[PDB]
This record gives structure tokens, C-alpha cells and sequence, in this order.
């Protein structure tokens, strides 16, 4: 038990929920959910299903920067999710509706080298603590993450005290701000 | 870049903490900080750090935080962990932190994670000789 | 200054001008105007204003880069300027004027969290002496001025006010690309 | 061999091809081409010569990634040397010409300081072994187009010893020095 | 990425300075800067050493300094001092610098950076604590 | 970003050299990798350590690589040694590395990289004085 005799361990846990003002928090709930706090209140829904509700090919995401009724820390966290995604060439599988100000993002999931691998990549590594349970991935199958569930949905949400799986946690998310514009493939000349 | 936040004068309470209360460690123990940059507890006090310093002395804007990432943690040990959990390597999760103790005079070795390596935490077992590494440099006081 | 009876304190004030020709140096002279000095050769000039200089939307940027007139020291400063906007939503906001590589950059400003919060939250840290005058919040922050623009100018004694430094400019590089929103689907 | 007491001069050099498999390995060859190989299968072929392989100006980028018949490391890489690009303002030097999965991407190279001062600039971080001193503000070699095209590999270098660090030093700065072009990212 | 310019010879010019005066510091003190990461007059020492052979032997351009800002200074040193810039809390201008000068012997410890708030520096009183500390350190040198 | 990554317990083998035979350094002398960040010795280490862990344990593709360069090796290192590169001094291509074994036990110095100039190694004589030094230092050691 005690190490030398005179040195015993002692153990420090840490209650993360305490996080949630000043820097976002996600969690896990329902093996499809993965809930994310952005601060007291909101968050988003970070939801895997089989029923589409964005059936159109367009996102009108300037007109969405254009009206402005969105909120801003929202689409800073889809931003940071957007440019974080590894090797992001197709376009005509997402489908994002902005209007109104909800935040609505449809990563559409349907050779394991394609969209829905880095996608998904950042998915567990956004909510890091049970994500696990959501990739039927394996273990150093870094190259191939795959799913049952077809899409990724993204979704505006009220809060409701969704953490029922695993606890509140930052370090998903604050480590991967970095991985933002890491790995983008070029889209123009002069960019 | 490197960390470069000053930890103020850094003992917790239950307001920070889950279970104990008043867990205060000395100045000697935390000064371990400035010197070494691949360990979680670091950030985490930084992070308790400014979440104190922002709670108070300003007045829930992501931005402050998307600005100041790198100057307040290391992203880097973070997706060293994100590694080890693709190997399955033991990782840790940054919840659970072990440490040596003794009521003589108090000191205390700065903590470590409690690595995580089956999906409950590792028993002590496994990882005895890190702790005894930690152990027998915690004689060297002289 | 007698500490212990054996140490005395020896202050050191760094002059910053030497280091003008390997990069940048800012000053303000007034509480406003704003300069970033690349060398002897034209700088960077940042005011803030009522009067407008530009009255028109439009911004032909791309076409400034097909001439390829305009100094390339003052394209990167400004293009690091306008990249570190914490938050940029509103395309109108910006509207520029390049003609003969002239640089000539207006940002409209006119009740939180809009482009005038995240621009001047960039411009007060082109310099941190000289800025604050024009501490309880940042994050939320406006001034009375309604327009920035950015000018080029040559270089004359603009740093009478605050100590020239590089401190800001250096500062900015690293979060020159840190947060920008998504305006395309493909980046 | 004592050099201090006894203390001897020993020295160790590194195999660079067992590190073949995980990221790109740059080689030199002649003085003018210079290679990479991603693995031991394929790779870029980095030359610079008089003679234009494509004539268009035109580069579908964005059709290119739609058909999707591209190897993704391959474009990967260049779109780090295109990106790495200190200040890329004359945006028609470049020609891509994807077509089938092909990457036969160029550069064109033609007081000083222009675009090929950057190209030129890039190339010789990229392939850091022979890429040829005090000439920084205008490097201007004299060879009038650059060349980037996928490779099956072989033993395509013996000249300059294999190594990724060229690489991993333009991997980082993928976004600094780059001139904004849109009024609104 | 951490900082990793080893600077060359450290003792100052009377150019760099304000007031001309053949200041130069011991290369014990100065070998500090090599592994300490917190310190503001290392970071501005390595870019002065960076001017100094720029301008000196390499024939203006900001794509150089662009590149190379990392190695010469920690960014996310700049980022802590502006975080403690807006908070009320006293930044470091970069500008006025103290040490702790041993007459006698000569040698010298470190210097940091003089704090400011308000637009005026703190005369000796606010961080006198941290002169001692220093001068505490000093002693523990000997 | 640091140099997070350990070193799993280190011993260098026959294929990854060439007329090496299990040349292997001791436990005190990689010590100093989890604290020197100027080192390209210990950077080579960490490349060839997770090179290693990626056949053996992970299951061709960049995203690894580009994944987990900060926090394996720091970048400007090689800017700086590419900035020495432009500046005619010599540099570093991490080719050749150059220490000293003891004669009468296996505790060796931390090698430091043979220098290049225009092309070609540089003289033993030019860094002799730099062997000095490391033999001053070990001796210290002692
Ligand atoms: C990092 O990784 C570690 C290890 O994986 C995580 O630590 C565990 O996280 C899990 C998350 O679910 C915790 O599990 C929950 O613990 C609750 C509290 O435990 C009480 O009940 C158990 C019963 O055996 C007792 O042994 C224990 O002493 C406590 O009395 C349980 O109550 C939960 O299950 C039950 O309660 C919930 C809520 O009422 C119900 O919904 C369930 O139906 C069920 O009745 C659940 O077991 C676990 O306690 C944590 N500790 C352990 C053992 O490792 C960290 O959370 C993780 N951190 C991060 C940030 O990732
Ligand atoms: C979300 O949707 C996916 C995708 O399912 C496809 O798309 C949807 C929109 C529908 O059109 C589906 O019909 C499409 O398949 C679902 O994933 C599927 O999961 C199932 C299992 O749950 C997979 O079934 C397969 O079984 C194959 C073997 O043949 C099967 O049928 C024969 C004949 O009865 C039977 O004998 C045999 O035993 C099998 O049952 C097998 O070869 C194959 O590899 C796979 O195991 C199916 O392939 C998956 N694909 C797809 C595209 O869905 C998700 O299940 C769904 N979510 C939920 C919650 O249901
Ligand atoms: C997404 O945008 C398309 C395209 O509309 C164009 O761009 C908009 C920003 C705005 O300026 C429109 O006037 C432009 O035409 C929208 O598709 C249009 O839908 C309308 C209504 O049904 C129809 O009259 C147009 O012909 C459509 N145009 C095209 C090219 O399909 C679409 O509705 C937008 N989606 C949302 C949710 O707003
Ligand atoms: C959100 O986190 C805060 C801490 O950041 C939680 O605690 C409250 O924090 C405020 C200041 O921000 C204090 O005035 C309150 O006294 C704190 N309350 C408690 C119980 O600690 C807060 O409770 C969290 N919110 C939710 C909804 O869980
Ligand atoms: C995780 O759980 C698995 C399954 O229980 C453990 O695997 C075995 O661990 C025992 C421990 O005595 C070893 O003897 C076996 O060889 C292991 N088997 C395999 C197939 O790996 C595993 O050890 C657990 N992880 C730990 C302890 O870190
Ligand atoms: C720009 O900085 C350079 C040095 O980087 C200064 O040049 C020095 O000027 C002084 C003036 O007394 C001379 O004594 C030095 O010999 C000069 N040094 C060099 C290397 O030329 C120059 O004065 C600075 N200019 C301004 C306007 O601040
Ligand atoms: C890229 O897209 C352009 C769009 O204009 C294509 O240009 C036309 O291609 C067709 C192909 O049948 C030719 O008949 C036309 O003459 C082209 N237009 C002009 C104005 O010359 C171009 O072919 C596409 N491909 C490439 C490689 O550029
Ligand atoms: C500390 O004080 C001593 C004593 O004044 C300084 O020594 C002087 O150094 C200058 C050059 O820097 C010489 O010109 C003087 O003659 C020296 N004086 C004496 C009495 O020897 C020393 O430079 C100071 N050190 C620092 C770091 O400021
Ligand atoms: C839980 O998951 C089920 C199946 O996807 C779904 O029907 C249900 O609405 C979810 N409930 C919540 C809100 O977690
Ligand atoms: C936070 O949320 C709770 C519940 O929504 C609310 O009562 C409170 O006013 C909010 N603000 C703070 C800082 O507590
Ligand atoms: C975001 O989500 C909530 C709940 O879905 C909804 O009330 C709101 O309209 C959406 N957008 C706005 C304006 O908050
Ligand atoms: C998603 O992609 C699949 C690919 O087969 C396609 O059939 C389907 O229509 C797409 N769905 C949406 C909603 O875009
Ligand atoms: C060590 O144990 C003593 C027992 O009184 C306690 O006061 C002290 O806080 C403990 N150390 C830590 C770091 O919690
Ligand atoms: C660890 O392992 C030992 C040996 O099997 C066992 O007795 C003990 O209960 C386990 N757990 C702890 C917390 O020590
Ligand atoms: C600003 O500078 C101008 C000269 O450029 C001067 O006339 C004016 O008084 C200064 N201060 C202001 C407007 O506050
Ligand atoms: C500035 O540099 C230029 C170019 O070398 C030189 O002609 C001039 O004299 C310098 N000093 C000034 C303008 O004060
Ligand atoms: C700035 O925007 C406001 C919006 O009302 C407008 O009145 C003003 O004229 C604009 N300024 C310019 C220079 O267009
Ligand atoms: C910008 O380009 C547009 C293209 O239609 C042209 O009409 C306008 O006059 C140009 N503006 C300036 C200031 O040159
Ligand atoms: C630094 O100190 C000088 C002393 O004159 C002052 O002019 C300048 O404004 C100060 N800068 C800051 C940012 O405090
Ligand atoms: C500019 O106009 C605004 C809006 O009316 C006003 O508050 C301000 O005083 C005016 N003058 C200046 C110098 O900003
Ligand atoms: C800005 O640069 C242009 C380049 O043609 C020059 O003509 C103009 O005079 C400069 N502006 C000022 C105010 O000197
Ligand atoms: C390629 O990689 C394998 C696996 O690491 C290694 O054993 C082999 O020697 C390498 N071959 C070449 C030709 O580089
Ligand atoms: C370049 O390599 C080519 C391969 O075809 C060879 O013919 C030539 O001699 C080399 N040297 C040059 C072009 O200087
Ligand atoms: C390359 O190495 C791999 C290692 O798995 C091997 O399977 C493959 O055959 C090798 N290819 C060649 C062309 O040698
Ligand atoms: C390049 O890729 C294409 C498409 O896969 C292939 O046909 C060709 O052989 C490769 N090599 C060259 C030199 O084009
Ligand atoms: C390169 O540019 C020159 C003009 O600078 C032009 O004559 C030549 O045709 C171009 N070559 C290409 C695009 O291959
Ligand atoms: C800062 O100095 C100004 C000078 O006008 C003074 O009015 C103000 O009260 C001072 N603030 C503090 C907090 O001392
Ligand atoms: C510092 O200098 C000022 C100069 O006015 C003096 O009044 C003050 O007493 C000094 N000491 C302090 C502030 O401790
Ligand atoms: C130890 O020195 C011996 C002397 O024969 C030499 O063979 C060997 O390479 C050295 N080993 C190490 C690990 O330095
Ligand atoms: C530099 O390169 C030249 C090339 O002729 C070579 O002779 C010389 O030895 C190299 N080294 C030095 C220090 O000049
Ligand atoms: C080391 O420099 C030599 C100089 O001859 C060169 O052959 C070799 O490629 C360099 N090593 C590298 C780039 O790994
Ligand atoms: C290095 O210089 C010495 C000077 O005596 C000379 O003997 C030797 O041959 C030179 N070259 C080497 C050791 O490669």
C-alpha cells in the first residue's frame, strides 16, 4: 500500500462541469447523440440517423453570413468543426440550412478512404470522452471509421441537462482547434 | 509555441473539484509547472486558472478562448492521448490524477494521470513503476 | 534602489528602432492614428475617422493582384490584418480601393458582437501603447469613431506619442488564421 | 582515436529508407530534378526544365476533386507546395490539367522578386538535399518552368540520400505570407 | 513548436539601447535563456541577434521574419501578455527591463521585464516581492 | 506544441542504420530528451519510435504523419536549421551524429549532429572547440 513506508497516494478528481462558461463542453448521451455545451445555456446536437431533413443540395451559407440572425460562438464551433475535417473534397455530400439563424449541418456518410472516414474522424475526436461507442472502428483503424448511421446531422439546441453517458469535457474540442486549416485540400488558384 | 500562463497563488476547493474539498498543494510542489511541458496537470490548472481569472475581472464569448489555446494548454499532449486510445495504448482522459503524500510535513509530488487502459482505470499494479520512479525521486532532497 | 546592501537595480530601456529593417515596428501618435512602419520605405497608416475616403462597395482585390502593382510588404500587413478579424461575418463592412498599387482600405463601422467589435478588437493590437486610450471589457467593445481606413504612407517622425515596437505585429502572425468563419462549402 | 582523455570520436549515421513507409521521402538525383516517393509505390516527380508539358492555362481544381480519380496523398503534397507559396499574386502562373486522376501540375517561371522567387522558394524547402548563398530576396534559377507529376516508383535516386525533413518543414507555414483574395473568408 | 534560436556572440551594443552604455551580461546568466520559455527579455534578445545577422550578412522583405517569428519568440508569450493586458491586472510593455547588478563580484541574474499598468510603471513597490525572490535566487546561486 | 511524444524502452536496430551493429545508448543518456528542445538526436529518436508503433501496433496514407508532427518533433528546428542553411554558416542535414563512448563503461554523451558546409562535412577541427565543450560538461557530469 504505502511506498517507502512514509509516502502514502493520495487521488485528485476533477468535476468539469464547472467549464461550461468559459469554454465548451460536449458529452455523450444515447449511443447516437454526443450533446456539446457551448456555455450556460445552448449547444449543439450532434446527432447520427438514418432520416435525412436537409433534401436539397444547397447551403446558402453567404446569404447565411449576409442576414446575420445566427449566433456567432454556434458557427465559430462549425467553423472549427468544418475546417478540422482531414482531406475534405466532396462538396455535394453535405448539406447545411442556415435560415432563420438555426444551425443545421448534414454530413451525408454514403474504399474506406472517402468523406465519411474524416468526418467521422473528427466526430470522436470533437467528442472524445464516448465516441467509442458510436464507430464501429476497431482498435488502430485509424484508416477506415465507419458507421452504422448514414448521416451526421448538426443541430441547434437548448441544453436540458443532456449529459447521461459520459461526463463534460473540453479536451475533445480545445485539441482540436489546432487541426483547424491542417490538412485542407487547395479549391483555387489564388486562394 | 509553449505554455505561458503564471499560475496564481494553487490550491482548489469544491467549487473546482468533484469530491474532496480545500485540496491545496505547496508552491514548491506546483513550481514544477514553469519547468516541464508533457503533463496534464499543468493545463489543467491553467485552465482553472483563467476559468477563475474570466468568472471574475470580466464580463459566453468563445472567442477569448479561440485565441488563446496554444498560451493556456498544450493542444500537443492532447492528441499524443488521442493517439494512444487509436493504439490503445493506456491513455489518459484528463479526469482521474494520482500523486504521493505524506503528513510528516505535507509535500507532495506534482500529480500524474491515473491512465485509463481497459475503460475503468488502471489498477495500481500495472503501472507500479512509474510511481516507484515518482517514489524514489521524491528522496532526492537533498 | 539598495536591496540586501550588496545589489542595486540597473534599469534597461531598449531602443526598437534597430530592429526596423528586418521587420515592422508600430507607434501611435495620436490616440487614433495608428502607423506601422515597414522601413524608410512607405508604411502602413491606420486611422479611425468620420470622414469616409472610399464611398463604394466594391472591392476589386483580385483584380489589385492580376496588375501586381501595389508593394508586396504592405499587401501582407494588411492581408494579415484582415485575416486576424476575430469573427468576420459581413462582406459589406469591407470595401477597398487599389488603383496604380495604391492601398486604400475602409472598414464601415455603425449593439454587440458585430464587425466593429471583432476589427477594432484587431486594431487595438497593432500596438498595446497608445490603443487603450482610445479594461472592464474586451470581448464587447466599441468606439464613438464610425470608420477605419488604412492608408500607405511614407515615413516621417509618427511615433512622437508612443515608443515604436514590433510587439503587436508579431503578436498577430500566429492567429493570422486562427478563427475564420466558413463562407464556402469547399475551402 | 582519443580526442579528451578517454573519450573517443564515434559516429553513427541513420538509415532514412526504413522510414519509407509512414510519410513522403525526398531525394535529388541530377541537379535540376528532384523526387518524392509516398511509400515505395508511388510518387511526385518534381523537375525543372525549358520544355512545357501542358499549354492551357486552365486549372478545374473543383472537378477534379468531383470525379475523384486522384490518389489523395499525391494532390495532398501539392496542395502543401501550393499553399506553402510565400505570396502567390499572378494566379495565372500556374497550370494543373487533371484529367483521369493525372497530376501534372506546372509552374511557370517567367528588378526580381516575382512569383518564381517564391516557387523557387518553396522548391528548395521542399527537396532540401541539392536543391543547388546570400541571395534570398531574388533566388531566379535559370530553368524557365517547374514540373509536378505523379510517378510510379522506382529506383529513381541515388544521388542525394532519402529524407522527409523537407517535407515536415513545409508541412508547417502551410498558411503564412498568403495573400487574401476573397473580401470575405 | 517551440523556440530553438541559440543566439551568437551574450553582450549588448549601445544602439540597442536608449541611452548608449556598453551594458553586457555574464554568459552564465545569459545560458538561462536557452531552457526557460517565460522570459520576456530572451525572446527580444534573439530577435535583436536575428537583426543583427540579418541586416549585418544577408543582403525589405517581411516574408522572412514571417517565417522565422517561432524560433525568435514564443507568440503565445505575446498572447499571455495581451490576455494580461486586458484584464486590469499589470502587462509587460517590453520595454524598461530591471536586474539586480552585484557590484562588487560583478555578476548578474537575469533581468525581466518591467510591469506596466495605466500607462506608467510600478515604482518599486508592487513586485518588490518579486525582486526579492530574485535576489533570493542570486543568493542560492552562490 | 512540445515534444510530447516518449520513447518506448531505447535501442536503435541494425536495418534502421547501415554498418551498424545494435549500437544502443543508455537510460541517462536519452534522459535529457524529455527535456532539451534543440536537440535533433532525440527528434530522430521520437520519428523512428512511432515509425515502430505504426507498423507494429496501427494497422499508404499522410494524415498520421501531419496528424502528429508538433507533437513529435518541434518545426523550427528545421527552420532553424534551413535558416542556417541560407546564411552560408554550417547546418544540420540529420545524416551523420557524432559522440563519445566511454572506454571503460557503456555511458555515453547525447550525440549531437555532424554539420555540413556547402555540401560537403565539416572539418573536425572547426567544431573541436564545440567537443570540448561536450567533454567539459561530461566530465562536470561525473
Ligand atoms: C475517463 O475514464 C474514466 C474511466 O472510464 C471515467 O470514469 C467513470 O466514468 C463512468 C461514466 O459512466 C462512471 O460511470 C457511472 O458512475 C456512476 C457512479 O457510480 C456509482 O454507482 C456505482 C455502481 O457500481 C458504484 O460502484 C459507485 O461507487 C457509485 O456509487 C454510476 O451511478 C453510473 O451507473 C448508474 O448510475 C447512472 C446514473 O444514476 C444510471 O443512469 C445507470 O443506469 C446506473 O444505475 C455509472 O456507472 C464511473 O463511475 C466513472 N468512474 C470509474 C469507475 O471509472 C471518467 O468519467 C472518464 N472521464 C472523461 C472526461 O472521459
Ligand atoms: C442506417 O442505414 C444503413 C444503410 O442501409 C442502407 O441504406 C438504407 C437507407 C436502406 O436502404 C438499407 O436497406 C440499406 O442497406 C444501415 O446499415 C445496414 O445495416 C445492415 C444490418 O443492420 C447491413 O446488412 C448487411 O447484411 C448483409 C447480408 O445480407 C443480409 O440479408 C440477407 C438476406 O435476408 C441475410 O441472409 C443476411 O444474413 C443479411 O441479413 C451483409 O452482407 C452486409 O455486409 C451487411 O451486414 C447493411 O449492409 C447496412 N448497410 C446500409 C447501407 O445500411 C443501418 O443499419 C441503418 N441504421 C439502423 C439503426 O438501422
Ligand atoms: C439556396 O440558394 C438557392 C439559389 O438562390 C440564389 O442565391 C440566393 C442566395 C438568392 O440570392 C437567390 O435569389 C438566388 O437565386 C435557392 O434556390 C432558389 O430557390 C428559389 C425559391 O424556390 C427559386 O426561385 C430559384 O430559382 C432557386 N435557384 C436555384 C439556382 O436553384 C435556394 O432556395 C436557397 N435555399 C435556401 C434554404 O434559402
Ligand atoms: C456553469 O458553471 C458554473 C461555474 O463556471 C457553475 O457554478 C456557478 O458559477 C457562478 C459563476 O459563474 C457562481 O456564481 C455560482 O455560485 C456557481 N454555482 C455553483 C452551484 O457552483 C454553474 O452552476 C454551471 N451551470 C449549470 C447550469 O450547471
Ligand atoms: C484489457 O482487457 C483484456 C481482456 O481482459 C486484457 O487482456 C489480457 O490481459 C491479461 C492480464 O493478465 C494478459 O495476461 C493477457 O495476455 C491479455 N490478453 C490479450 C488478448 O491481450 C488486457 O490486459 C486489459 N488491459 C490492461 C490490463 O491494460
Ligand atoms: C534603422 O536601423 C539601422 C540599424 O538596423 C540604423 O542604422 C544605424 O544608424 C546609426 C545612426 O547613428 C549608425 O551609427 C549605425 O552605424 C547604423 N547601422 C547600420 C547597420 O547601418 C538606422 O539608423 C535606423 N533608422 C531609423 C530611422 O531608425
Ligand atoms: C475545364 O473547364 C473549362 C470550362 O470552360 C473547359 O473549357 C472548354 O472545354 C471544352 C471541352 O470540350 C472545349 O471544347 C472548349 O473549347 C473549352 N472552352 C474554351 C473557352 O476553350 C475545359 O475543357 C475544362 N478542362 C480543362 C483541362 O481545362
Ligand atoms: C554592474 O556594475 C558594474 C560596476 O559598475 C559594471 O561594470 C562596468 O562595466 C562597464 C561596461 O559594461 C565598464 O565600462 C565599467 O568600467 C565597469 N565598471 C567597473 C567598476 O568595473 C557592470 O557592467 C554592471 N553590469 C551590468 C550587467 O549592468
Ligand atoms: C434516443 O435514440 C432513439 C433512437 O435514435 C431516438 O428515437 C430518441 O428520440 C433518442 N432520444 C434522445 C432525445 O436521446
Ligand atoms: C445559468 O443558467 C441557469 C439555468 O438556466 C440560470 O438560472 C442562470 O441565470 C444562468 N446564469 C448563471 C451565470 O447562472
Ligand atoms: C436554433 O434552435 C432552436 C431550437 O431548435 C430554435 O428555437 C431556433 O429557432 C434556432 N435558431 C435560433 C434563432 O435560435
Ligand atoms: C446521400 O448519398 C447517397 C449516396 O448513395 C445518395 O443516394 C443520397 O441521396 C444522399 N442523400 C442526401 C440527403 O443527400
Ligand atoms: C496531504 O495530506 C495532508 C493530511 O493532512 C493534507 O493536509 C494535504 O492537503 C495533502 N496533500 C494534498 C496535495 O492534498
Ligand atoms: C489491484 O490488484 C490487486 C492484486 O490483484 C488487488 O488485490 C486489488 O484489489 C486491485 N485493486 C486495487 C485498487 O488495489
Ligand atoms: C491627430 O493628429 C492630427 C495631425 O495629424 C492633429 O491635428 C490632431 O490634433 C491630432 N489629435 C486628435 C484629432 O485628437
Ligand atoms: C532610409 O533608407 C534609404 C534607403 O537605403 C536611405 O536612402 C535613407 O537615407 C534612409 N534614411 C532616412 C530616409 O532617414
Ligand atoms: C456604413 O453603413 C451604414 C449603414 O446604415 C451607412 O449608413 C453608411 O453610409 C455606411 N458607410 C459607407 C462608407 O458606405
Ligand atoms: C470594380 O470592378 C467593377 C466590375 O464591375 C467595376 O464596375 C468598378 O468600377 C470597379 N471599381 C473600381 C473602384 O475600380
Ligand atoms: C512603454 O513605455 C513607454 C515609456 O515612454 C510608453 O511611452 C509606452 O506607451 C509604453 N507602452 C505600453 C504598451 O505600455
Ligand atoms: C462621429 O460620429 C459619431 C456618430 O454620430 C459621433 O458619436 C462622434 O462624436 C463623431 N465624431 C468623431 C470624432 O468620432
Ligand atoms: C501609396 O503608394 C502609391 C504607389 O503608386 C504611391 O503613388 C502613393 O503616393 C502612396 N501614397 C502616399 C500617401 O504616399
Ligand atoms: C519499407 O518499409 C518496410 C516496413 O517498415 C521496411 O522493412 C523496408 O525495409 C522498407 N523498404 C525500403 C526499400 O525502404
Ligand atoms: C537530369 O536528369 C536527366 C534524366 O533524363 C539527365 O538526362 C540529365 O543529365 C540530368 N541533368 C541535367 C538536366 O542537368
Ligand atoms: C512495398 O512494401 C509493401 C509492404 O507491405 C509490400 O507489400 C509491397 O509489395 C512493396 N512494393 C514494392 C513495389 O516493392
Ligand atoms: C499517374 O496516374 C494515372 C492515373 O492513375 C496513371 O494512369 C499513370 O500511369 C500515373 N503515372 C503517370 C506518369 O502519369
Ligand atoms: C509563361 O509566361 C510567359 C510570359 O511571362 C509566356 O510567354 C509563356 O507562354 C508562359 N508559359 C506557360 C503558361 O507554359
Ligand atoms: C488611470 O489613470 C487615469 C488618468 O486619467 C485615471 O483617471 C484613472 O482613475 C486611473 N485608473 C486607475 C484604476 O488607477
Ligand atoms: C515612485 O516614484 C514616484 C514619482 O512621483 C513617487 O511619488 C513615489 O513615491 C515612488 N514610490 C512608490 C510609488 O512606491
Ligand atoms: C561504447 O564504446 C565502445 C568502445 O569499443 C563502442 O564499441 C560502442 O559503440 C560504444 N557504445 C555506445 C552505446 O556508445
Ligand atoms: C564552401 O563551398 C566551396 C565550393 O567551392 C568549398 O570549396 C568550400 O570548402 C566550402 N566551405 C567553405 C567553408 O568555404
Ligand atoms: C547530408 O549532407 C550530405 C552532403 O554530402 C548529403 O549527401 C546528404 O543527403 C545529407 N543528408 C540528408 C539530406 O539526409
Ligand atoms: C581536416 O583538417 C586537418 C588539419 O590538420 C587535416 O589533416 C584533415 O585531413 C582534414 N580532413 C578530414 C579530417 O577529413
Amino acid at each position: 500500500s504505502l511506498y517507502k513506508g512514509v509516502y502514502e497516494l493520495q487521488t485528485l478528481e476533477l468535476n468539469m462541469e464547472t467549464l461550461n462558461m468559459t469554454m465548451p463542453l460536449s458529452c455523450t448521451k444515447n449511443n447516437s447523440h454526443h450533446y456539446i455545451m457551448v456555455g450556460n445555456e445552448t449547444g449543439l446536437e450532434l446527432t447520427l440517423t438514418n432520416t435525412s431533413i436537409i433534401n436539397h443540395k444547397f447551403c446558402n451559407l453567404s446569404d447565411a453570413h449576409k442576414k446575420n440572425l445566427y449566433d456567432h460562438a454556434l458557427m465559430s464551433i462549425i467553423s472549427t468543426f468544418h475546417l478540422s475535417i482531414p482531406n475534405f473534397n466532396q462538396y455535394e455530400a453535405m448539406s447545411c440550412d442556415f435560415n432563420g439563424g438555426k444551425i443545421s449541418v448534414q454530413y451525408n456518410l454514403s474504399h474506406c478512404g472517402t468523406v465519411a472516414n474524416g468526418v467521422l474522424q473528427t466526430f470522436m475526436r470533437m467528442a472524445w470522452g464516448g465516441s467509442y461507442i458510436a464507430l464501429d472502428s476497431g482498435c488502430g483503424n485509424w484508416d477506415c471509421i465507419m458507421t452504422s448511421y448514414q448521416y451526421l446531422i448538426i443541430q441547434n439546441t437548448t441544453w436540458e441537462d443532456h449529459c447521461q453517458f459520459s461526463r463534460p469535457s473540453p479536451i475533445g474540442y480545445l485539441g482540436l482547434l489546432s487541426q483547424r486549416t491542417r490538412d485542407i485540400y487547395i479549391s483555387r488558384r489564388l486562394l | 509555441g509553449t505554455f505561458t500562463w503564471t499560475l496564481s497563488d494553487y490550491c482548489l476547493t469544491r467549487w473546482m473539484l468533484i469530491e474532496a474539498e480545500l485540496k491545496c498543494f505547496g508552491n514548491t510542489a506546483v513550481a514544477k509547472c514553469n519547468e516541464k511541458h508533457d503533463e496534464e496537470f499543468c493545463d489543467m490548472l491553467r485552465l482553472f486558472d483563467f476559468n477563475k481569472q474570466a468568472i471574475q475581472r470580466l464580463k459566453m464569448s468563445i472567442q477569448l478562448i479561440n485565441k488563446a489555446v496554444n498560451a493556456l494548454i498544450n493542444d500537443q499532449l492532447i492528441m499524443k492521448n488521442h493517439l494512444r486510445d487509436i493504439m490503445c495504448i493506456p491513455y489518459c482522459n484528463y479526469s482521474k490524477y494520482w500523486y504521493l503524500n505524506h503528513t510528516t510535513t505535507g509535500r507532495t509530488s506534482l500529480p500524474k494521470c491515473w491512465l485509463v487502459s481497459n475503460g475503468s482505470y488502471l489498477n495500481e499494479t500495472h503501472f507500479s513503476d512509474d510511481i516507484e520512479q515518482q517514489a524514489d525521486n521524491m528522496i532526492t532532497e537533498m
